RNA sequence: CCCGAAAACAGGCGGCCACCGAGGGCCCGGGAAGAAGACCC
RNA sequence: CUGGGGAUAACAGAGUCGUCUCGGGCGAGAGCCCAUAUCGACCCCGAGGCUUGCUACCUCGCUGUCGGCUCUUCCCAUCCUGGCCCUGCAGCAGGGGCCAAGGGUGGGGGUGUUCACCCAUUAAAGGGGAACGUGAGCUGGGUUUAGACCGUCGUGAGACAGGUCGGAUGCUAUCUACCGGAGGUGUUGGCCGCCUGAGGGGAAGGCUCCCCCAGUACGAGAGGAACAGGGAGCCGCGGCCUCUGG
RNA sequence: GUUACUCCAAAGGGUGUCCCUGGCCUUAGACAGCGG
């Protein structure tokens, strides 16, 4: 389909009312939870953007099903709590030609709207799989439009990125 | 048709699986492209 | 700015005379002379007390480096006036023995995988190329006359048509100034 | 005239100084012209004069930039470039100059000068060619 | 030497001249069951714009067989020419001519079909294909 | 798309008359034989041997057929020796003498010839001429030659040249010269039978041609033909660049060309008109003569092939400058036929 | 190999005149050259 | 038919690049096992302006055009020719990649064709730009007038980005540009002759086959090389008329 | 590079060099060589 650097930027009203725009599709993703659910962790590890995005639902489901695939692999299912935080609210449009006589777009897919260090994933583990934690990240990372940072978050909600990429 | 005189000077040598490029034994990168991912010449025929 | 002043020393042996004259290492030995010249804005070169000293007043990395090389080029001009350097090289063939002969400045290699045209590589002044059977010798004063005489000939002998697993002929380097070579 | 040497020299500031000379009404000859230096890395040097060399123009070669191989030839041009050429002023000024390659008889046995704001003593890197050096690499006698 | 005691081919010192184009018609002279032939095309030449292949005695050429028997035509066919109408010189200096334009039909490899050439051929033919003047009973 | 080469050279431009019709030979080969490094003479005709071939490839051992060229080249005299030194850029003149009595018709073109000049002052110039060349300023040395057509019958009008001379040094190339100053060369004392040549000359006049016989261009479509443009071309060029480029076939001169030609060999040096054949004595003047030249009279050479120019022109031979690595031996191939028969 | 002293540092050598006359052109008989001019004997 | 319009389309230009051609990152998985010999999904990031579209900034009497022939030149993202590296490279070969734009890249069948398809050869028979290079250079098959026929649509006059037959081709070159030929002035005195050579041009040469090496190395056998050495021809270039033809 | 704007390339990477920060080691540390 059709380039993402077309619906990358923020510069543009929302779009989101279903009671009033006619055709607008329907979602790709469904599942945003995997894992052990009910968990006591001890390691929070969150992607946050660097600048404002515009992320399809064909990226997300991409980055779930592969992120899941390697953890199920590597690490096991009792042991990590995957979440997706972000659901795709806002709908694209594309114009049907006529040329750009009555211009303006019919429905074509949806997005999640994130502004500035904001989070869109997370992998709750154990200390000894945050190596593939982190491989994980990479390969999120690697699949969306503009760049992202990672932390590493305690209980109690603490930075201790620092702390313990420094030991291990 | 063994001569390890002549393996140990013909395949002493990496290979980089993005360029192609030759490097020495014990690089940790490509000399040219930067990737990190380093085979050795094949000293056996594989497959 | 690593350090404030870097500067080494090199101990003089017993028949050695070392002299600098303007930019221009000059040594004397037993047997031989050997000059070069290390230029580089900043590094000076001179004899204390029976030392060669380089030094430097404000190095970076890139004049670190260039410090402890003139170190070792001179470390090994020397040992070369004083002892001498050899190598050693292996002559290997399956079918169609070659027969390798000097004269002169050549070293010439003949019937090498069933040639009808010879093979020559190049000796360089003050290097001597010795033949014992299967084994070579290449004796010299310079290190670097004496591998660059050892790698022209082993050089003569390449292959770039046909699998080299299969064809393994020619002549190698088995060691260079006594340090083996493994694999 | 004045007589100048270039031998240590470098290029650009030695034809600035020589060109102010040169409008303020002056005679100029400059020997050992093989022996100035730049500064600079040699693939980079050697690409630029060799693209200069094989400019010329499509309908007639008899026309077209004719970029030298000499050395005498490529400091008068530096020299040239930085003159009014399209003007009677500048033709006079530049018809004031001479170049030469070595020193000639006619001027042997006689005090040379040396411009103090250009010499290889202000530098701070190794990395210089010559003149010669680059025509040689382009072709030139001398 | 590799393989000289039974061979096919042979070298020439005259290289007559380039006479019969594309589009010629020639005779056949061997006992095949071929007549008439088109040349379509000429083995070993290489050309520039607009021009057309040529041949002359002692070349081998690709071609079409238009009279002969029906097992034969519309056939595609190899066959070296023997005879030509147009002049060509010998060392000694003297100019050689036939008359008329006839070809044997043989092998794309020089082996020759057929056991009987019928009329005579030239010397340059039979030297360069060395079975030719095994069976010709003129050469010239 | 279609590609083709392109139609004609432009390693022969600009095609345009000839500075001069006495040629010019702007350098000289590498020999050590301490010689005259060529001669010169006139052109008669054609004609053709047989002869057993001594050349590398088959083809030897037998009988074959060579057409020939006849120069014809009676003594050249020996009047100038001529120094050179290093200049700035380039080599540049120094000194010249002249030998005193010189015919009266070489003031046929050269008017200005001087008026005392006894052997006295020839004798004193040659000797600071050695003076000179004994100190070291001296890069090289020539001879000045005049030729003599008065002999052949041809002209009166003289050629006049310059030839180099074979040697490393210049005191060996300095006592050859003034040996031989004052008097006749002639061309067994310097070129040899079975030397490779290169001949160097003016080639004939055509004129003003077009661009189909000039340059090698097609001919155009029948249609075309009816319509005015068949012996012309299409296009003088494209819309950009915005002007006809150099490269675009024209009409103009075609003819009268400076030209050389390499590895000629010399078959054969004859004296007096004759062909000493090992057995007998035989002439080359075919009967009734050459067509538009007449008989030879003086000395001639064989020359295997073509030359360039028409039949009484000037030529000048140089031993080769660009010869093979396989070459044939020097001397006079066998020979079994030479035809006198006429010619026109 | 072909062009090339208009290469504006617009060259070098030898010789002949000038400080009546060195040389050149027209003209005449022709072509080995040629659209006029030029070129060659 | 008139009066007018680039206030407004088809045509080439400019702008843009969704589409287009040429690429890249990551590593799912496939490859006997082995993520990277080769392939590389899903997702993400780009170059070029050689397809097509969008817009409507220039031009409505400048010229309106497709293909072909002739002629010159350029880019590299390389088809062969030179040189190299990896291989799931024994040899013969294949696959994939690096440097390299000096030379070459042809002939024919049906069709108005460009492309595409087919034949026989070949070292190989690359793709693009130049106002979709080139009508003060030709042609004139197609397309867009006026004549007529068929099929559909229409009460009809009539229409069809549906088919078919037929259907005008102007110039004495003002300025510049190029090919060739002459006459002047200058070069600080005039004239003969002979030389240097700053610079500029060049493909002046490019490719293929045969013998031998050798039925050798390699290979279980089938099959089957290379360096050196000898010879011949095709394409291109420059000349000559003794021989042969006109 | 020698670009205020008019007219100028990314994701992804780098013991290229110059700097900040925080852990672990250290009078025998981190490579080597001699042996278990
Ligand atoms: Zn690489």
């Amino acid at each position: 389909l059709r380039p993402a650097k077309i619906d990358r930027d923020v510069d543009k009203p929302a779009y989101t009312r279903r009671e009033y725009i006619r055709g607008a599709p329907g979602p790709k993703i469904t599942i945003f939870d995997m894992g052990n659910l009910s968990a006591e962790f001890e390691y929070e590890v969150s992607l946050h953007a660097e600048q404002a995005m515009q992320i399809r639902q064909n990226a997300l489901e991409a980055i779930r099903i592969q992120v899941n695939r390697y953890l199920q692999k590597n690490v096991g299912r009792s042991n990590y709590h995957f979440k997706i935080r972000v659901y795709p609210f806002q709908v694209l449009r594309e114009n049907p030609m006529n040329g750009m006589r009555r211009p303006f777009g019919k429905p074509i897919g949806l997005a999640a709207r994130v502004r500035k260090d904001q989070k869109i994933l997370t992998v709750w583990v154990n200390g000894q799989h945050l190596k593939f934690a982190l491989g994980a990240m990479h390969r999120a990372k690697m699949k969306l439009p503009y760049s992202a940072y990672y932390r590493i978050y305690d209980k109690e909600g603490n930075d201790v990125t620092t702390k313990v990429l420094s030991t291990m | 048709a063994r001569f390890p005189e002549a393996e140990a000077r013909i395949f002493r040598k990496l290979v980089c699986m993005r360029c192609g490029a030759t490097n020495p034994w014990g690089a940790k990168k490509c000399r040219k492209c930067g990737y990190k991912g380093l085979r050795p010449k094949a000293r056996e025929p594989r497959g | 700015p690593v350090d404030a002043w870097i500067r080494e020393e090199i101990e003089i042996p017993e028949g050695v005379e070392v002299t600098v004259e303007g930019n221009t290492v000059k040594v004397k030995g037993p047997k031989g002379e050997l000059q070069r010249e290390l230029k580089y804005p900043g590094v000076q070169i001179f004899t204390e007390d029976g030392k060669v000293v380089i030094y430097k007043e404000f190095p970076r990395k890139k004049d670190v480096a260039i410090v402890r090389t003139f170190k070792a080029h001179i470390n090994n001009m020397i040992k070369g006036v004083t002892e001498g350097f050899k190598y050693r090289l292996k002559v290997v063939y399956s079918h169609f023995p070659m027969t390798v002969k000097v004269q002169g400045d050549e070293v010439v290699i003949e019937n090498f995988l069933g040639e009808k045209n010879p093979r020559r590589a190049k000796i360089l002044p003050g290097v001597t190329v010795k033949v014992k059977g299967s084994e070579i010798e290449v004796e010299g004063i310079d290190k670097e006359a004496v591998g660059q005489t050892a790698a022209n000939i082993e050089q003569a002998t390449r292959i770039t048509k046909w699998d080299r697993r299969v064809f393994q002929d020619g002549i190698y380097i088995v060691e260079k100034a006594g340090k083996p070579i493994k694999f | 005239m004045r007589i100048i040497n270039a031998e240590g020299l470098i290029l650009g500031r030695l034809a600035s100084k020589v060109a102010k000379m040169l409008l303020e009404g002056e005679e100029v000859v400059i020997v050992n012209a093989e022996k100035a230096i730049i500064t600079g890395n040699r693939e980079d040097i050697f690409a630029k004069y060799k693209q200069r060399t094989e400019l010329r123009t499509r309908t007639n070669p008899r026309r077209g930039p004719f970029y030298p191989k000499r050395s005498d030839e490529i400091v008068r041009r530096t020299v040239r470039g930085m003159l009014p050429w399209k003007t009677d002023r500048g033709r006079k000024a530049f018809k004031r100059l001479k170049v030469y390659v070595g020193v000639p008889k006619e001027f042997e046995g006689k005090e040379f000068e040396t411009i103090s704001e250009a010499h290889m003593s202000r530098l701070a890197t190794p990395k210089y060619v010559t003149v010669g050096e680059v025509a040689k690499f382009l072709g030139g006698k001398f | 030497a590799k393989k000289g005691a039974g061979a096919t081919r042979g070298i020439s010192p005259v290289r007559p001249t380039r006479a019969l184009p594309i589009g010629a018609y020639l005779k056949v002279a061997d006992n095949s069951g071929a007549k008439v032939i088109q040349i379509i095309g000429v083995v070993g030449y290489k050309g520039t714009r607009r021009r057309l292949a040529a041949a002359g005695v002692g070349d081998m050429v690709v071609a079409t067989v238009k009279k002969g028997r029906p097992d034969m035509r519309h056939q595609v066919v190899r066959a070296v020419v023997v005879r030509q109408r147009k002049e060509y010189r010998r060392l000694d200096g003297m100019r050689v001519k036939f008359e008329d334009n006839a070809a044997a039909i043989v092998t794309p490899e020089g082996v020759p079909r057929g056991t009987e050439i019928r009329g005579a051929i030239a010397r340059e033919a039979a030297e360069r294909w060395v079975r030719l003047g095994s069976i010709a009973s003129i050469v010239l | 798309k279609i590609h083709r080469p392109r139609r004609g050279s432009l390693a022969y431009s600009p095609r345009k008359r000839a500075k001069s019709i006495v040629p010019r030979i702007r350098s000289w080969p590498k020999d050590s034989e301490v010689r005259m490094l060529g001669f010169a003479g006139y052109k008669a005709g054609m004609t053709h041997i047989l002869m057993i071939d001594d050349s590398p490839g088959l083809t030897k051992g037998k009988e074959i057929f060579v057409p020939v060229t006849i120069v014809e080249v009676p003594p050249l005299f020996v009047y100038g020796i001529r120094a050179y030194k290093q200049g700035y850029l380039g080599l540049e003149t120094a000194t010249e003498v002249w030998f005193h009595d010189l015919h009266k018709n070489v003031a046929r073109r050269i008017k200005t010839l001087p008026k005392n000049y006894n052997e006295e002052a020839f004798q004193a110039k040659l000797g600071q001429l050695e003076d000179l060349v004994n100190d070291g300023e001296i890069a090289d040395v020539r001879l000045l030659v005049h030729t003599q057509p008065w002999l052949i019958g041809l002209k009166k009008k003289p050629e006049v040249m310059e030839y180099a001379i074979g040697g490393d040094d210049v005191k060996a190339k300095f006592d050859y010269a003034k040996e031989k100053i004052g008097k006749e060369l002639r061309a067994g004392e310097v070129l040899h039978e079975g030397e490779l040549l290169d001949v160097i000359a003016v080639t004939k006049g055509k004129g003003t041609q077009g661009p189909v016989k000039r340059w090698g261009v097609k001919v155009q479509f029948h249609k075309a033909q009816r319509a005015g443009k068949g012996r012309h071309i299409g296009n003088l060029g494209p819309w950009h660049p915005a002007r006809v480029m150099w490269t675009v076939p024209q009409a103009g001169q075609m003819g009268f060309h400076h030209r050389t030609e390499f590895n000629k060999r010399l078959i054969a040096i004859g004296e007096n008109g004759k062909l000493v054949l090992d057995g007998n004595e035989i002439e080359i003047t075919p009967k009734g003569g050459f067509p538009h030249y007449g008989i030879v009279r003086s000395d001639f050479l064989m020359i295997e092939g073509t030359i360039p120019g028409s039949f009484k022109r000037i030529i000048r031979v140089r031993p080769a400058i660009r010869p093979p690595k396989k070459k044939p031996p020097v001397e006079r191939p066998q020979i079994t036929y030479v035809s006198r028969e006429s010619k026109q």
